[PDB]
């Protein structure tokens, strides 16, 4: 016989990054195996297609990319964009819209993610389809009708509804009651501000909290300078400069030299594009994790538990970084607990009555119904209540009285 | 012509190399077949083929107010 | 051979622990615990606000409390028939370890 | 070559794992930690604990 | 106009196995190729990385 029921809240903005795509990179094979020299391709081509299957396979690789990026971010008909006053009942998006001072309209939070993240032999890095100015205008996008319209913009056009209304729908989708928003609007506001100000500090002073994107802008970097230094090996041969070999031997020599090395630089790209082909699919399933919480998260507003970060989910905005995204995820988190004594059902003239919402609780001498999530006590009554059943049957049940309001309407 | 400049190779320069035979247009549409860093290009009008920025989408402001 | 076997950082007591934490915390707060804070609630009143979650009204669980901790307590036992005696039970598991 | 062919399956089955790991993850979560809305998630039946 | 409303509900237990990890597996490439040999080592060396 106890519940805690936490009577104060804290609103936390929690930073969640998600890589979404990788470099497009793409390697001439033929280049690479062979450079500039006809007597190594002819033998090149006894191999038949060993070559175009891993110009065919990366090209595969690169062309998802865009793909990626483009389920992930364009998630919007339309390019919505904010209006010009900032109306929004006390919160202060300043931090995360464009910053329209800039060449690229980034807003603040995403240009501290652009700043924390940092050939020859047929290689080649191909640009991504959405350039980082027009990821800037999704993200946009995506976070001006998040702010003007809520998830309204996901299921048809956007409908406009003002910020104070639309954060007392998402406190009714955590079983809040939207009161305990307007009652205390300020508070949330200061506490939604406080926390966007906190992201500042986190990126600015901790350029490990962008971990996830520079671990796979080295990994694609790291596998790109093993495959370069894969050049200088002999692999058996006299040499690991093929104009080296041609220069010293006559053909009938020249070509089991050059097998050797053919060989060896052949099994090497191959040892390459299966590694970013096994690459590529543990971020295609981060960039459909990362489209998923878009469209659930962003959106809408997720039920899902600890789907965005810690704490019962408010909403999410979108920006953008590089090779990545980044959510900051709002969640109500319940504070400063409180102990009660708690009862299942009460009885009242031989009934029991259980809470429609809410859940009994004593302080100590008196009984009041209240919403799970915030102490807000409530006399009990036939309206906060409904009858099923008798005293004889709950497990539990207590023996305090139940409120009804028509009786002095007709006593007076 | 990829990663090269319109120098050693109706000529768009874009940073996805040296495009030739396509048109520059102003006008942006939808994406059809892309060549990268914004760029796209399609077959329209007397026929020939485009080149452009990609569109993203219409715009259109919410008219939000308290 | 130079074939070799490492340990995983979280021996098989460690994730005992985790799971005793998690379940121990599932049966006394519910799901407060995962938002916040863990707050302690009578585990007939949890099983109220679960019934709710899936469209039955509080009153059923209440007047049919006994039945249900009867009819959990019994489902359990099953449990364990069923795993001391189907060996492919755990097949998902034995079949990564083959 | 034969590492080679051993590591590559070792990759491609960690990958298999690794997408086990994150569904049990979620559950925890989302069946564990809270109460499931989503069908068949949890198991047959309306989810409750 | 006929509608099936259960009357009576039972509470049933299911089990839901999943895979979290796989051994952790270590290979020392150049003692499994050249176990305990020079000559063979050195031949590997040229098979850079
Ligand atoms: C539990 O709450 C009730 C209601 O607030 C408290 O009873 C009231 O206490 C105030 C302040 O002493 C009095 O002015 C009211 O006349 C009391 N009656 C009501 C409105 O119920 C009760 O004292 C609280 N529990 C404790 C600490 O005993
Ligand atoms: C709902 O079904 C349960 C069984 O699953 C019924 O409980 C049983 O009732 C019979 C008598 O008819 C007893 O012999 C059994 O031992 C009881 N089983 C258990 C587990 O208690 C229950 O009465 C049914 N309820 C309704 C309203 O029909
Ligand atoms: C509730 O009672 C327990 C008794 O062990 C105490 O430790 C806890 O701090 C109390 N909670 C509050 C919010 O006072
Ligand atoms: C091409 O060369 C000119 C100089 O003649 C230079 O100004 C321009 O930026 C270069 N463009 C590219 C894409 O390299
Ligand atoms: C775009 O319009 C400007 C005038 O504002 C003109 O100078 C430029 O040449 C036009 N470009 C193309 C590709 O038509």
């Amino acid at each position: 016989n106890s519940i805690a029921i936490p009577t104060n809240f804290t609103i936390s903005v929690t930073t969640e990054i998600l890589p979404v795509s990788m470099t497009k990179t793409s390697v001439d094979c033929t280049m690479y195996i062979c450079g500039d020299s006809t007597e190594c391709s002819n033998l090149l081509l006894q191999y038949g297609s060993f070559c175009t299957q891993l110009n065919r396979a990366l090209t595969g690789i690169a062309v998802e990319q865009d793909k990626n990026t483009q389920e992930v971010f364009a998630q919007v008909k339309q390019i919505y964009k904010t209006p010009p006053i900032k109306d929004f009942g006390g919160f202060n998006f300043s931090q995360i819209l464009p910053d329209p001072s800039k060449p690229s309209k980034r807003s603040f939070i995403e240009d501290l993610l652009f700043n924390k993240v940092t050939k020859f032999n047929g290689l080649t890095v191909l640009p991504p389809l959405l350039t980082d100015e027009m990821i800037a205008q999704y993200t946009s996008a995506l976070l001006a009708g998040t702010i003007t319209s809520g998830w309204t913009f996901g299921a048809g056009a956007a409908l406009q509804i003002p910020f104070a209304m639309q954060m007392a729908y998402r406190f009714n989708g955590i079983g809040v009651t939207q009161n305990v928003l307007y009652e205390n609007q300020k508070l949330i506001a200061n506490q939604f501000n406080s926390a966007i100000g906190k992201i500042q500090d986190s990126l600015s002073s901790t350029a490990s909290a962008l971990g996830k994107l520079q671990d796979v802008v080295n990994q694609n970097a790291q596998a790109l300078n093993t495959l370069v230094k894969q050049l200088s090996s002999n692999f058996g041969a006299i040499s690991s400069v093929l104009n080296d070999i041609l220069s010293r031997l006559d053909p009938p020599e020249a070509e089991v030299q050059i097998d050797r090395l053919i060989t060896g630089r052949l099994q090497s790209l191959q040892t390459y594009v299966t590694q970013q082909l096994i690459r590529a699919a543990e971020i295609r399933a981060s960039a459909n994790l990362a489209a998923t919480k878009m469209s659930e998260c962003v959106l809408g507003q997720s039920k899902r538990v600890d789907f965005c970060g810690k704490g019962y989910h408010l909403m999410s905005f979108p920006q953008s970084a590089p090779h990545g995204v980044v959510f900051l995820h709002v969640t109500y988190v319940p504070a400063q607990e409180k102990n009660f004594t708690t009862a299942p059902a009460i009885c009242h003239d031989g009934k029991a009555h259980f809470p429609r919402e809410g859940v009994f609780v004593s302080n100590g001498t008196h009984w009041f119904v209240t919403q799970r999530n915030f102490y807000e006590p409530q006399i009990i009554t036939t309206d906060n209540t409904f009858v099923s059943g008798n005293c004889d049957v709950v497990i539990g049940i207590v023996n305090n009285t139940v409120y009804d309001p028509l009786q002095p309407e007709l006593d007076s | 012509y990829q990663d090269v400049n319109c120098t050693e190779v109706n000529v768009f320069q874009t940073r996805a190399g040296c495009l030739i035979g396509a048109e520059h247009v102003n006008n942006s549409y939808e994406c059809d077949i892309p060549i990268g860093a914004g760029i796209c290009a399609s077959y329209q009008t007397s026929q020939s083929i485009i080149a452009y920025t990609m569109s993203l989408g219409a715009e259109n402001s919410v008219a939000y107010s308290n």
